[PDB]
This record gives structure tokens, C-alpha cells and sequence, in this order.
């Protein structure tokens, strides 16, 4: 299905899942270069009271993508932007496609991205974290 | 027709993995929390369970709806229709089926689906076994 | 595309050059009885050359699901390996009894496996038996 | 074209699982047999390794040969065709990408497994730092 087409079956989304907020294509399938990745933000307030009657409602989101969608369940990947890690939101805002929203893709773009001088602070704690295995190893 | 073998080794297996996975029934948040292999396990034994539960669902519909497709979660909802288990309990347990690139797997979500699938696959355990038993006497007459 | 036994019964000729050691391969489960799902293969080993083979190899038996897969043209996500030389007596029976034989060496590799697995409903009846006494005792224990 | 962090957040996981899993690096076949949990631990470790391996992989080669379809086991040839991975390494480590409705693991096989991973995925970690450190240059 092409991002257009995916957009447009989207707004039935608010029925099979009524906190939905938004909803965003990311990785290889957004970057151009063709597994879906897929990002929901949460309204707080109205998924606390759907968790009540429906505990394990996290683990039916990637079969309502898929039944609505046409693609295999099983190749489906849910990132939970609500609590996920800076370096995740990151690319998600940065590469990612939003496919439902209720100027809140924009909010949450400017709210998470980073400088390149964050990503690079980043990634050099990563190289030292790396480093260290690789000293304690003996390799 | 439908081979009782196959439906009674699942059960077996569920109720075992269930047995090992009750040795975690009483630890807290915060002891799940800073063990990672106490999170393998778990997260491990939530997977052979809800894989059996699918294989029976699976070769029971393979027999009443023959040639249909059903997806994991539609699948227990459907034994809810054929009053195999109850429709409360498929309602509750068919988002178990959720169970089976990226680190999305939150422990805070995991811990409860422990105590979740304490409460409901035993009894999913006891409805398939009584329509076993169901099938024993048809089978008679 | 979905192959048909005689299409598998032509691409498992080629398992002699990836896997030397191969003597049996049975296609087993739904795809053998006839009803989208995942395809079962059991395969059984020349234990002798096998051993030769792991030596130079020692994680041979995790590729034989990518060496199918490549052959079959199906996806190896969705294939299923039982190695016969150490399964349980169920499995082997089910194995022998709706099972297709996609390959044997020599001819008469899949026949004598078939009688020397088989189980009769007396001893299937047995095993039903055990299995629910061991539900039943569950059941009991867990109070439901 | 490339993203070092993507690839030093998988090796950074794979370390840790790696120090998780020498915890297994002195255990006899026999207590490993009589430890249901112990399997499961050591088959999880497994498939979070190599997936993680895969990913790289598959990152790496996403700008080298883009376009170009690989599986994950020639991926970990390839990575030895250019010479980011030896190609000693790249072969020895290759069959690992087949760790990634029938119970049929065998813990025989799985043991031999461990001591596998404890000794190929180091270099594959020391191996991928080097590739990384030559793109700062
Ligand atoms: P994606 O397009 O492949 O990029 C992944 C992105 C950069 C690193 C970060 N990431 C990946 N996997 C992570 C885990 N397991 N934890 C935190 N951050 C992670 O997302
Ligand atoms: P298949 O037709 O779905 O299974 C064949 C036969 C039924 C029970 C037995 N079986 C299947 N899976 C088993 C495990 N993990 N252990 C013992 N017996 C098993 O095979």
C-alpha cells in the first residue's frame, strides 16, 4: 500500500483503537528505501480507563494495523512514544510519516528531535560502553 | 475428525509451563524489575503458552471450519461462538495471543501478563478439557 | 507459490550437495493431510557422517531450515524441523502416519521407518490416558 | 549515509547480552539438562545476540549494496567481502543467523551453542568498533 493509501484507511483507526492520538510509519518503509515500523502516542487519560476492561491491550495493536491494512501481522513492529528512549523519538520524528494525528506531529517533532551535537555526545558514550566490554573480554 | 493426542499433549505442556511459571507468582515489581533472566524466563514461558493454546484453537477450528482462516485472535473468540469456551473467557484471553528489529518489550507490560495468564489459562485448561470430555461421550453413542 | 509434493519431490534431490549427511526428509502436519499456516519436515540423519560434519561445523543443524527454505522457494520463517533420531515416540508416529517421503536413501528408508515407529491405538490410548491424569491432577491442584 | 549510532546501540545490547551469557560459560551438560529455566535463559540470550547481528547487518549493507536482497546468513559473508568482518570471522559466524506448532530445540545443541556465541560474537563486536572507528577518519 502506498503512504497516501495507508493515510486514508487511518481514519477508521479511531474505532478499533479510541485513545489513539497518532500514529507514525517510520524506518525503512518512511525513508524511501523499502519489516513496517510503526510509532503510537497515547492519550494518557483515555488509555488508562480502556486498560481496565482490556489489560493486555498493547499486544492486540499490531493485529488492528494489520487486519485494517492488508500486511502481515507478524512483521509488524509497535514503538509505544509515550515511554520510549530520546535516541528512538529521534528518528521517529526525524524519517517517520504521520498517519493520523488530532498540529501534533509537529509538536511532538519539535519536543523530541536532536542536534547533532546531542546524537554525537550520544554515541560517543555508546563507543566507551563498547570499549569497555571489549577491554574486560581481552579481544 | 478431531485427535484428542494432540489437543491432551498441549494441555499437558500449558499446564507445566504454568507450574514453573506460578514459582514467580508472588515476586514483586521492583524483584522482576532487576533480575534480566528472571524477565527471560518469564517472557520465554508466556510464549510456549500462548503457542500451545494457538496450536489447539488451530487444529480444533482445522476440523469444525475446515479450509477457513482464522487470525490467533479471532481464533479464540471463535470457540467462544462454538460455546467451546466460554465468551467471557475468549473476550479475555484472546488478546493473550499478542504474547507470541526493534526492543519494544516492556517489562512493566510483561509482569502483567503473568499474573493475567495465572488467572486465565488454568481455566482455559479446565474449559478444553471438559469439551474433551464431551467428545469421549459423543464418540460413544 | 505454493510447490506441490511432486515439485518438493524434485527440489529435494539438491539437499545431497548442502546436506551430505541427509538420508530421510518427510514432509509431515497439514501440508501432508491436505487442509495458510507453517510447513513440518522431519528429517533423519546418517548419524556417522553427521558426526564428521559437526566437527567442521558445529552449528549445522540451525541452518537446515535456510538450506529448505532456499530450495523449496518458501519463506524459512515458516518451517518446522523434527529430527527423527531424537523425537518423541508421538511424533515419530504421526510422522510415519499421514507423512509424505520427499527424499530417502537408499528406497527402502521410509517403509522401515514406518514399522519400526508406528504405534497401535492400544499404546495411543495409553499415552491419552497419562496425559489426562496429568491434566486432571493439574486441574486439582490449581483449584479451578 | 551511514548512522554509527544505529549500529553502536545493537553492538552496545549485544555486549550486554554477552555478559549475561558468560554467566554460562562454566556449566557442565549435565546440570544444563536438568534446568528448564537455564534453557530458557541461554535460548533467549541466543536470539537476542543474533538478531541484533542481523540488524547491523542489515544497516551496513543497506548502504554498501542497496537495493540488493541478502538473507541473514550470506549478510555475514558479505560483511567479509568488504572486508569489515575477516572473512575466517564472517564464515565461522555466519551459521549463527539460524539462531534467530512444534517444540523441537534440543538442549544437546543449544549447549554447544553458548560456548559458540562466547567465543565468535567478541571478534564480531571488536570487528563491527573497528569498521566504526574507521568511519570517524
Ligand atoms: P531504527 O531506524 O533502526 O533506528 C534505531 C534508533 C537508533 C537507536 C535507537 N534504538 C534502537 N534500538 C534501541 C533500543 N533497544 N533501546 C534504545 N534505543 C534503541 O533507535
Ligand atoms: P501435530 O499433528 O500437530 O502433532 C503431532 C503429534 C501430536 C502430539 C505430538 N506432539 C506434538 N508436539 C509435541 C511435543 N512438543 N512433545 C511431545 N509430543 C508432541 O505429536
Amino acid at each position: 500500500p502506498t503512504i497516501a493509501e495507508l493515510r486514508e484507511l487511518s481514519l477508521r483507526l479511531l474505532t478499533k483503537i479510541p485513545y489513539l492520538k497518532m500514529l507514525v510509519l517510520f524506518g525503512s518503509r518512511a525513508t524511501g528505501n523499502i519489516d513496517w515500523d510503526f510509532a503510537v502516542l497515547y492519550d494518557e487519560e483515555k488509555y488508562n480507563l480502556y486498560i481496565q476492561n482490556n489489560p493486555l491491550a498493547a499486544f492486540v495493536i499490531p493485529g488492528i494495523l494489520g487486519e485494517i491494512f492488508k500486511i502481515n501481522s507478524d512483521k509488524i513492529d509497535i514503538v509505544e512514544l509515550n515511554h520510549c528512549s530520546k535516541l528512538i523519538a529521534h528518528f521517529v520524528a526525524r524519517d517517520g510519516k504521520v498517519l493520523y494525528e488530532e498540529d501534533e506531529f509537529d509538536k511532538f517533532q519539535q519536543r523530541v528531535l536532536l542536534s547533532n551535537t546531542e546524537i554525537k555526545k550520544i554515541e560517543k558514550t555508546k563507543l566507551e560502553n563498547i570499549e569497555n566490554f571489549l577491554q574486560r573480554w581481552g579481544v | 475428525n478431531i485427535e484428542p493426542v494432540i489437543i491432551e499433549t498441549r494441555l499437558e505442556l500449558i499446564g507445566r509451563y504454568l507450574d514453573h511459571l506460578k514459582k514467580f507468582e508472588n515476586i514483586s515489581l521492583d524483584d522482576y524489575l532487576s533480575s534480566f533472566e528472571q524477565q527471560l524466563i518469564t517472557e520465554e514461558l508466556l510464549q510456549l503458552i500462548t503457542q500451545a493454546a494457538i496450536d489447539i484453537n488451530d487444529h480444533i477450528l482445522s476440523k469444525l471450519k475446515s479450509g477457513k482462516s482464522y487470525t490467533n485472535f479471532e481464533a479464540f473468540i471463535e470457540l467462544g461462538k462454538y460455546q467451546i469456551l466460554t465468551p467471557e473467557l475468549a473476550k479475555q484471553i484472546a488478546p493473550s495471543s499478542g504474547l507470541r528489529e526493534y526492543d519494544d518489550i516492556d517489562p512493566n507490560q510483561v509482569f502483567m501478563a503473568i499474573s493475567f495468564a495465572l488467572q486465565q489459562y488454568p481455566l482455559y485448561v479446565r474449559q478444553i478439557n471438559s469439551y474433551l470430555i464431551t467428545l469421549e461421550e459423543e464418540n460413544d453413542l
